[PDB]
């Protein structure tokens, strides 16, 4: 009944102010932070989120579940993209950064609905986080032998953690040692593009396998591709970028004929340009040939007649894996083929998984890449295997560069709040309700490993705080056992800068949300 | 609240939030087992010699009766996102192994069963599915106990017709029972690889003609096609043919780019008329130079070609399709040749009894090849009283064609008819007390749900399932256990292998695989996120 | 499958958390009316009446609610004005801060028996600290207690003057009707008390009647409007017409019988206001009727008639002023008596100016001097206004007179009891300790308001308000902190012995003890159902 102007505002907009619009954008935070939290810890279960064309997608990844909400909230939408950038810095922290954020809001929402101007809060979360990522650094082991079986065994127990609250149980050995041998056949770029995931309905998880060459999903052939057999013991790849098909036209060539003499002659050139670069492609010892452009059946049958086995219409995300595997290069122009660019393996067949064929490659020992077939009984269940797949493998790759490690759990997150606890009572002001609620956010990871499957948390955590202020730092939550254990010790291990990527990540989306006063929405949606 | 703040500003996170659906609960555990049990009761009367079959109506009115579970579950408009994930349990058994399509469904809504009184007692759902991965390991290891045969390929196929029978033993091609049975063990053993051990499925021809009746479904070595010979005055028997294949059109050769050819003089029109009179006579005495009388040719005839092929007496086929051709070639031993210049003696083909069958009042005239030499490709020609029993055929025969594949790829057998799931249930029995520690109630859950499969089939052949199913697991423990099952005339004993109930070792190793990892992700969910109504 | 009711269900955490929700959206409200640096509110109806207050009882009951745990919240506030009259803005904040805090541990997964019976121990605790810490009885302070309690009440209504003109109005109104009762109970009924309104003067010319303030007219425009040494006729029968009741009826036989009959409905009307009029009665009120033909006898004999007074003001004279409530005739078969020795008493009945009304003044009664207050104000919004805190206000003096103990306004007691149960949980606690631990951060809540309102530092003053209370617990020196409470209006925390901010012992015991019982109610909708409405079937 107030505002009646002649002229309004700016057209009809809705602006909030003050102290009810900061407490509005912390509960917003507490819920979307509930499709997480859920997920967290091997107890943890998945969720499923079915869009508005009936497409479901089943996984328990936080950038995956937070991308599929549609939030439209300004300020929930912060807690999504410090899990985007989780996904593209780390790997697999991702649950753990939209949870500690949101407990960051949450153990302020009592001081920020009496008085307590933001700047005073901004400056203590910016004051605990650069001395909690400092306590990890001067913490996390390292070893001074690397380059020996010591260092595997290293790579190995950060991917079982990070394989750990998938769709994975007992496949954590077989699964895991898979990763740690496909990062240490890439190069020195450490490039996700040098390694194929491909799915194969039908079969177990024990039946899936990392192949040491590459593999593609045998696309659409024409008639003579029952012949050909895919039986070579020493074959060499001729990866192509040319047509062989009859109708190769440059789309602006008007043959004008004169005679029926030269008629004919223009008809045998066609013919004889076509034959000419399979001649080029034969005499070479090049048996296989990939090609991304399509082959017509001219080409088809003159392989089929010569013993040569051909596949076109490759994808380019292939042919680049199939030229670091054989360690051949892709020529366009078939007149420069010579034993320099064409490739080499031993085993190459055209096997049955899965019912449909797959031309796999084999046994060349100069292979700078791999391919990790998955069997999966449904589709969303290796789109899940996929995703579980890309995070241990993200771990595992950040993992050679630094391989400074934590112990896994709420080890860390516990005794980051010990740190925190004893320095907030060394400084007087208002910064000891402040730091201290920092420390008694971050207890809330050995919080969601105990309350996804009872554990009674409430006395667990009177454990961890003794156990840490006594004795050993790397004490968290055992799974199996209802008890505390030393993680460091039961080799639940993750890289340090996971955790720095997390403290640093939740810390900026916190003070992001604190620091937004007005909130004004214009209303033309159209 | 919802949708509203306490300090009055409207609470909006996610874009339509009022016609959402969320459940988290403790319902949202027992809504997947209530629709995964509804699925498997459905499946549970179409199982063994005895199950009922279903009759499925597509959306354009078309009518299919189907036996299968590949097909069930496949034709279905179900717009449920967990009875979604048993439709892709049972077409990852159909494109795997493709013989338990239907058992798979019925075994993962038995572990979901059982996992509902697990619930109730106060389990952790990935504590029930941690507890199936240690009880699923026992029964692949107990399986591979008795597993023997003795297949050459040459003339002990006796294992292969009996293992064909157990397939077919459950559909609709029970009247022929020993004849369909041996067409799908010799199908296989003239295309299959024994070097590789692979076989394609692509030499193996299935077509479908009505008329006649299910005895006289024979099985063709060579290939069947629509002939379409463009002289009505063609004979229609070939004695010896040797069989020119080509890829070209019987025409003056046209170029694949813009030409434009000019004529500018009446010398140069009266030269058209001799190049086209010239070139039908070169690509007909090029053939007959090579001593073919057959050709095969995938483009059309012209006119002035179609008389020219009744002169030197020269029948030919017209309009043939992309993968046909293919099949001519191997079964004759030929090549296909691209132009009529590249036609040899070494590239033609040879068959037997080439000749087209009228059949009835229609107008078909499929091609029948009698004799051959040494060919590589079959060609199976069903044939029934309707158009019904013709589609349930084709897919009744390709899960015989499958059997003797994966015979081929694991040589292990085991015995059906509920036999190996009452072994396989005492095997998790006895390890369930060693040790009872936390799993002992999540193992026992497994080994009930074995025993689903078992008296599933007691229940369709009219016994009962509680009475049959406790004589035969108590005669397993009394004594060594043999392959003890039942059956639905009950052939006198019990005994499996008196019986000839064969099943192959990785179709039941895969039943098992599979049915608990489905079950290990509609157990580790607690949370639905689907939208509300249409528009 | 499910249950196949048609209404809605909803399980888990999601009540559980919407319960918290209704009880903020409700002390979200009020948290802007608390305290002396507290402001008022508007509450415009759908046909256009606007009523400003800042009472925490008429806020809620006009507000409309949904939800079935504010309709708690909500009936929490109008059970404070029965029980007590102010203690109806501090109930709702701390009775959802009660279940803010146990929402908090019951997602730690901890059990809400163990809450509610941590609460219980919690709460009889601080009514045992409450009763074993005040300073002093009504005897050493005298009438300082009485104003200083009275002026307390008002800081947070429109009466807040820095004088002590309201102050001394509302002490000298309950010290007027002391009214005795059996096994020595000395009564101070606050409802006789005829609180009026009047759009006049400012607010420091509310007249304090010390007798009784009648709100109605004359009626006729003859009778002398002013009577000196009057006796009232307190009397509940309607002067009008003889009319026959339903089994009589006239059915006359002659035509010359016909108008005595009509002249005896008159005549023994007059009859009976010939016998009251002549034992010299000079003012008659009267709760049923008096027409215009009994009229002409009080112009005649120049008394005083009021016509259709309330039943409830009747009784407030006839007590004060000795007379006798008469409905008939009576005293053993007598004709017409009406024992005129029991008429009532009055110094001058006069009918004076209240701003274009007219207003009879009744001057203190010769029996009972009691006393009623006319209320001055702007409009007649600031008039409801004044109504409601004049009404809190008499209810303040009157619990403190009854029960003669007070304790510390202003923050005082809520910092004592948060520091004491921390120590009393840490005694006898082993599972329910943080439930009590948390009673206590609860009840912080109180003197958090008063610095969000006055905007004044907030994590400091009550850290510094609190700094006080814990040396006197555990420094045993008398240093005699207990009294520390906020200066709103300077932002430090000062002495309220000696700055005169006293508050009735059952303003805050009662309080307690209402807020804790609200709180276990709404602790136990962990399972909720709610139909579809049945109304057009
Ligand atoms: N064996 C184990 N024992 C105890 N805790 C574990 C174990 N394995 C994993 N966890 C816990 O599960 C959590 C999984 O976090 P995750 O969801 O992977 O984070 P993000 O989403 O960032 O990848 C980790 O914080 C870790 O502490
Ligand atoms: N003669 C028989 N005696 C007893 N049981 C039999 C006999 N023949 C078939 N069965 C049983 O009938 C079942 C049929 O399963 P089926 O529906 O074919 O599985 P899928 O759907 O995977 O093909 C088999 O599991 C087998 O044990
Ligand atoms: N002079 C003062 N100094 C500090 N606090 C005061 C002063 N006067 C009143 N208060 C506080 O203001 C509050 C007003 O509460 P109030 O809303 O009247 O409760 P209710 O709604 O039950 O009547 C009291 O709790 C009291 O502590
Ligand atoms: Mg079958």
């Amino acid at each position: 009944m107030m505002p009646t102007p002649v002229i309004l505002l700016k057209e009809g907009t809705d602006s909030s102010q003050g102290i009810p619009q900061l407490v509005s954008n912390i509960s917003a935070c507490q819920v979307i932070a509930e499709a997480v939290r859920t997920t967290l810890g091997p107890r943890g279960m998945d969720k499923l989120i079915v869009d508005g064309r009936g497409k479901a997608t089943i996984s328990n990844d936080g950038a995956t579940i937070l991308k599929l909400l549609d939030v439209v909230h300004p300020a929930a939408k912060t807690l999504v993209d410090i899990a985007k950038s989780q996904d593209a810095e780390v790997g697999d922290g991702t649950t753990s950064v939209t949870l500690l954020a949101a407990e960051f809001l949450k153990q302020v929402k009592p001081y920020v609905e009496e008085g307590l101007h933001p700047q005073i809060i901004i400056r203590a979360f910016r004051t605990a986080t650069q001395l909690a990522v400092n306590k990890i650094k001067e913490i996390a082991v390292t070893v001074k032998k690397a380059d020996k079986v010591e260092q595997r065994k290293l790579l190995e127990k950060c991917a079982m953690t990070a394989l750990s609250s998938k769709l994975i149980s007992q496949q954590k050995a077989f699964f895991a040692k898979m990763v740690v041998d496909a990062v240490m056949m890439l190069d020195d770029l450490l490039q996700l593009k040098m390694i194929g995931i491909k799915k194969v309905q039908g079969g177990a998880l024990e039946d899936s396998q990392l192949v040491a060459g590459v593999a593609f999903k045998k696309t659409f052939s024409y008639a003579g591709f029952e012949m050909q057999p895919k039986k070579y013991h020493n074959p060499k790849i001729a990866l192509l970028n040319v047509e062989l098909e009859l109708k190769a036209e440059k789309d602006n060539a008007e043959i004008r004929v004169h005679t029926v003499e030269d008629y004919q002659a223009i008809v045998d050139a066609e013919w004889n340009i076509l034959y000419d670069k399979l001649e080029k492609i034969h005499h070479s010892g090049a048996k296989v040939v990939s090609s991304k452009l399509p082959i017509g059946d001219v080409a088809t049958q003159y392989f089929a007649d010569r013993d040569m086995f051909c596949a076109g219409r490759v994808p380019e995300e292939d042919l680049k894996r199939t030229m670091m595997a054989c360690g051949g290069s892709i020529q366009t122009s078939v007149n420069a083929l010579s034993a320099d660019v064409l490739g080499r393996c031993q085993v190459f067949e055209e096997t049955q998984i899965g019912g449909e064929r797959y031309n796999f490659f084999t046994g060349c020992p100069k292979a700078k890449t791999c391919t990790f077939i998955l069997r999966g009984g449904a589709e969303q269940f290796m789109e899940e295997t996929e995703r579980s797949l890309h995070d241990a493998i993200m771990i595992v790759r950040r993992a050679i560069k630094n391989d400074s490690v934590v112990a896994g759990g709420g080890a860390i997150e516990m005794e980051l709040s010990k740190y925190l606890r004893d320095y907030s009572r060394t400084i007087p002001g208002k910064q000891q309700l402040l730091i201290g609620a920092y420390a008694k956010a971050l207890e809330i990871i050995p919080r969601q490993l105990c309350d996804n499957a009872g554990f009674d948390a409430t006395n667990i955590l009177n454990k961890l705080r003794a156990r840490h202020a006594q004795g050993g730092t790397w004490y968290g939550v055992d799974i199996n056992n209802e008890d505390i254990a030393d993680n460091f010790e039961a080799f639940v291990w993750e890289p340090a800068m996971v955790r720095i990527n997390a403290l640093t990540a939740a810390s900026e989306a916190a003070c992001l949300i604190v620091s937004v006063d007005e909130t004004i929405k214009n209303p033309r949606s159209t | 609240t919802l949708a509203f703040d306490e300090y009055g500003r409207p609470f909006l996170i996610i874009k339509d939030q009022d016609r959402k659906s969320r459940l988290m609960g403790l319902e949202a555990l027992k809504s997947h087992i209530m629709a995964a049990k509804a699925v498997a009761n459905t499946m549970r009367t179409s199982l063994g010699p005895n199950g009922l079959d279903k009759m499925m109506v597509d959306k354009d009115g078309d009518v299919t009766v189907t036996n299968d579970g590949a097909t069930i579950l496949s034709m279905m408009d179900v717009d449920h996102q967990i009875a979604k994930l048993m439709v892709e349990l049972s077409k990852s058994q159909d494109d795997e192994i493709g013989d338990g399509t239907t058992g798979v469904v019925v075994l993962a809504g038995a572990l979901l069963e059982e996992a509902e009184q697990l619930l109730d007692r106060g389990i952790h759902p990935i504590r029930i599915a941690d507890g199936y991965e240690q009880a699923a390991r026992v029964a692949i290891e107990h399986l591979d106990k008795i597993s023997d045969s003795v297949l050459v390929d040459i003339k002990d196929t006796e294992p292969l017709i009996q293992t064909a029978k157990t397939t077919l033993g459950s559909k609709v091609v029970n009247s022929c029972h020993r004849q369909m049975a041996e067409i799908a063990v010799n199908a296989v053993l003239t295309v299959a690889d024994m070097e590789r051990r692979d076989v394609d499925f692509e030499l193996i021809k299935v077509e479908g003609k009505v008329g006649g009746r299910l005895e006289d479904t024979k099985l063709i070595k060579g290939v069947i096609v629509d002939k379409d010979f463009s002289h009505p005055q063609m004979p229609k028997k070939v004695e010896d043919a040797k069989i020119a294949i080509l890829t070209c059109p019987f025409e003056p050769p046209k170029p694949k780019t813009k030409h434009k050819l000019d004529v500018t003089s009446v010398e140069d029109y009266k030269a058209l008329q001799k190049y086209e009179k010239e070139k039908f006579e070169e690509m007909i005495q090029q053939i007959k130079e090579t001593g073919a009388n057959l050709a095969i040719c995938q483009w059309g005839f012209d006119d002035e070609a179609n008389h020219l092929l009744l002169q030197n007496n020269l029948p030919a086929v017209r309009w043939v399709g992309g993968p046909e051709i293919e099949l001519i070639a191997i079964a004759t031993g030929g090549r296909i040749v691209p132009r009529f210049s590249e036609l040899t003696a070494e590239k033609l083909g040879f068959a037997g009894l080439v000749q087209e069958i009228s059949f009835g009042t229609t107008k078909d005239k499929m091609l029948v090849i009698e004799q051959c030499k040494n060919s590589r490709a079959v060609t199976i020609f069903i044939r029934g009283g309707n158009k019904m029993i013709i589609e349930e055929a084709k897919r009744s025969l390709h899960d015989a064609l499958c059997v003797i594949r994966n015979l081929i790829r694991d040589n292990r057998v085991v015995y059906g008819g509920g036999a190996a799931e009452i072994s396989c249930a005492l095997a998790v029995s006895q390890e369930a007390d060693k040790c009872p520690t936390l799993e002992q109630y999540a193992m026992r859950a497994f080994a009930d749900a074995l025993e689903v499969i078992p008296m599933a089939l007691s229940e369709n052949s009219g016994m009962n399932p509680i009475q049959t199913m406790t004589e035969v697991r108590a005669r397993q423990v009394k004594e060594m256990n043999p392959a003890l099952g039942i059956d639905c005339l009950h052939k006198g004993t019990n005994d499996m292998k008196q019986q000839h109930v064969i099943e192959t070792l990785i179709g039941k190793k895969q039943q098992i695989s599979l049915a608990t990892q489905m079950v290990r992700m509609i157990l580790k969910i607690d949370d639905i996120r689907k939208p509300g109504e249409s528009e | 499958g499910p249950l196949s009711v048609f209404g809605d269900r909803s399980t888990g955490e999601t009540i559980r958390s919407q319960n918290v929700m209704a009880a903020a959206s409700i002390a979200n409200i009020v948290k802007s009316s608390l305290g002396p640096v507290g402001l008022d509110k508007m509450l415009v109806d759908d046909i256009g009446d606007v009523t400003i207050t800042n009472d925490g009882a008429t806020i809620l009951k006009l507000l409309e609610v949904e939800h079935p745990a504010a309709k708690v919240l909500c009936e929490l506030a109008d059970l404070q004005d029965k029980e007590v009259g102010d203690g109806t803005t501090s109930v709702v904040i701390i009775a959802a801060e009660l279940l803010k805090n146990a929402d908090e541990l019951v997602k730690q997964k901890i059990h809400p028996t163990s809450v509610i019976s941590g609460y219980r121990l919690a709460c009889k605790e601080a009514v045992r600290y409450i009763n074993e810490n005040l300073i002093v009885n009504t005897d050493e302070l005298g009438r300082d207690c009485l104003i200083n309690a009275a002026k307390t009440s008002m800081s947070s209504k429109i009466i807040g003057i820095n004088g002590d003109f309201f102050a001394n109005m509302v002490v000298d109104a309950v010290l007027a009707i002391k009214y005795t009762d059996i096994r020595g109970q000395p009564r101070y009924p606050v409802n006789s008390v005829n609180i009026l309104k009047a759009h006049g003067r400012s607010q420091m010319e509310s007249m304090l009647i010390s007798g009784y303030a009648l709100n109605c007219v004359v009626g006729s425009q003859g009778m002398p409007k002013r009577i000196v040494n009057a006796k009232i006729a307190c009397l509940d029968f309607s002067l009008q017409k003889t009319k026959m009741k339903l089994g009589v009826q006239v059915v006359i036989t002659d035509p010359e019988k016909l108008d005595q009959i009509r002249q005896r409905e008159s005549d023994i009307t007059k009859e009976r206001i010939q016998k009251i009029l002549a034992t010299g009665a000079n003012v008659i009120l009267t709760t049923g009727g008096i027409d215009d033909m009994c009229l002409k006898y009080f112009v005649e004999a120049g008394a005083m008639a009021v016509r259709r007074v309330l039943k409830r003001d009747l009784k407030r004279i006839a007590k004060a002023s000795g007379a006798t409530i008469l409905s008939t005739l009576a005293n053993l078969e007598g004709e017409e008596t009406f024992e005129a020795a029991m008429l009532g008493q009055a110094e001058e009945v006069v009918q004076e100016r209240i701003c274009d009304d007219e207003l009879i003044l009744i001057k203190n009664t010769k029996a009972r001097t009691s006393a009623s207050i006319i209320l001055r104000g702007a409009n007649d919004f600031m008039c409801d206004e004044m109504e409601r805190s004049l009404h809190d206000a008499l209810c303040v003096v009157k619990r403190v007179l009854e029960s003669k103990s007070v304790v510390p306004g202003g923050g005082a007691v809520e910092a004592a009891l948060s520091i004491y149960l921390e120590n009393y949980a840490t005694s006898m606690g082993s599972r329910e300790q943080l439930a009590i631990a948390e009673f206590a951060r609860s009840l912080l809540v109180i003197p958090n308001t008063l610095a969000v309102n006055a905007a004044q530092d907030s994590t400091d003053l009550v850290a510094k308000l609190r700094a006080f209370h814990n040396e006197a617990q555990v420094n045993p020196e008398r240093k005699n902190l207990k009294w520390i409470g906020l200066d709103l209006s300077n932002g430090k925390p000062r002495d309220n012995k000696q700055a005169g901010v006293f508050e009735p012992t059952i303003v805050k015991v009662k309080s307690l003890k209402f807020a804790t019982e609200a709180a276990i109610t709404i602790l136990r909708i962990d399972d909720l159902i709610k139909l579809h409405p049945e109304s057009k079937d």
